[PDB]
């Protein structure tokens, strides 16, 4: 297990991805300059 | 048992989907988008028992323009972002996300994350920062600004060399695992 003053739980472990969302925006505008976009919006 | 929340605020990934995602796949120089799609429903042991936590991830796509949680997250252990590249911004920075994340949420904890230290220790960008400054947030510094309002920790990660990832993030959901300890 992990292990850091917290009961030691294992952070998210492995085989945790079962794909449950939509989205997917195609390339609009990728990622040239750093300075990600606030949590509001994510992606652009 | 115990649970988590993981609400990441900034103008960075840090504990956001590009620490698992990119650990998998995704790519860093591609595109930012299709991870609107957040709520990913997963099923693994965490620590205690079997069970899984829930990262709600905002954005403003087909899926969610109106959501907004990233407002004033009640949250105990929020996630700050930086990078190494600094043109003598680190003044900035630090007078710029100390009174933000405070103004939104009285006084709200935080934790320092490391990634592009991969590439920015490049002396090209770096010569870039020279313009101003030249002088390349390294590891221990984050960790020395970090400490400085007593956040959290800044360990070492990297999107594209893989210095650990699950590290850092681990420090980031740890706060929500358990109240930790600092280093005094
Ligand atoms: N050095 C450093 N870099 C950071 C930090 N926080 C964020 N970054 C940089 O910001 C990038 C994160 O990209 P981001 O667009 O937020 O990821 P994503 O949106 O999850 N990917 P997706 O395209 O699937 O949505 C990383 O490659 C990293 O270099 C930090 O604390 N330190
Ligand atoms: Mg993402």
């Amino acid at each position: 297990g992990s292990g850091l003053s917290a009961q030691d739980i294992s952070q998210p472990l492995q085989n945790s991805f079962i794909h449950t969302g939509h989205g997917d925006s195609d390339p609009r505008h990728c990622w040239g300059f750093p300075d990600r976009i606030d949590e509001l919006y994510l992606g652009n | 048992m115990q649970t988590i929340k993981c609400v990441v605020v900034g103008d960075g990934a840090v504990g956001k989907t590009c620490l698992l995602i990119s650990y998998t796949t995704n790519k860093f120089p591609s595109e930012y988008v299709p991870t609107v799609f957040d709520n990913y429903a997963v099923t693994v042991m965490i620590g205690g028992e079997p069970y899984t936590l829930g990262l709600f991830d905002t954005a403003g796509l087909e899926d969610y323009d109106r959501l907004r949680p990233l407002s004033y997250p009640q949250t105990d252990v929020f996630l700050v972002c930086f990078s190494v590249v600094s043109p003598s911004s680190f003044e900035n920075v630090k007078e710029k996300w100390v009174p933000e994340i405070t103004h939104h949420c009285p006084k709200t904890p935080f934790l320092l994350v490391g990634t592009q230290i991969d590439l920015r220790d490049d002396p090209s960008t770096i010569e870039k920062l020279a313009k101003n400054k030249q002088k390349p947030i390294t590891p221990e510094t984050a960790e020395k600004l970090a400490r400085d309002l007593k956040a959290v920790k800044y360990v070492e990660c990297s999107a594209l060399t893989q210095k650990g990832l699950k590290n850092v993030f681990d420090e980031a959901i740890l706060a929500a695992l358990e109240p930790p300890e600092p280093k005094k």
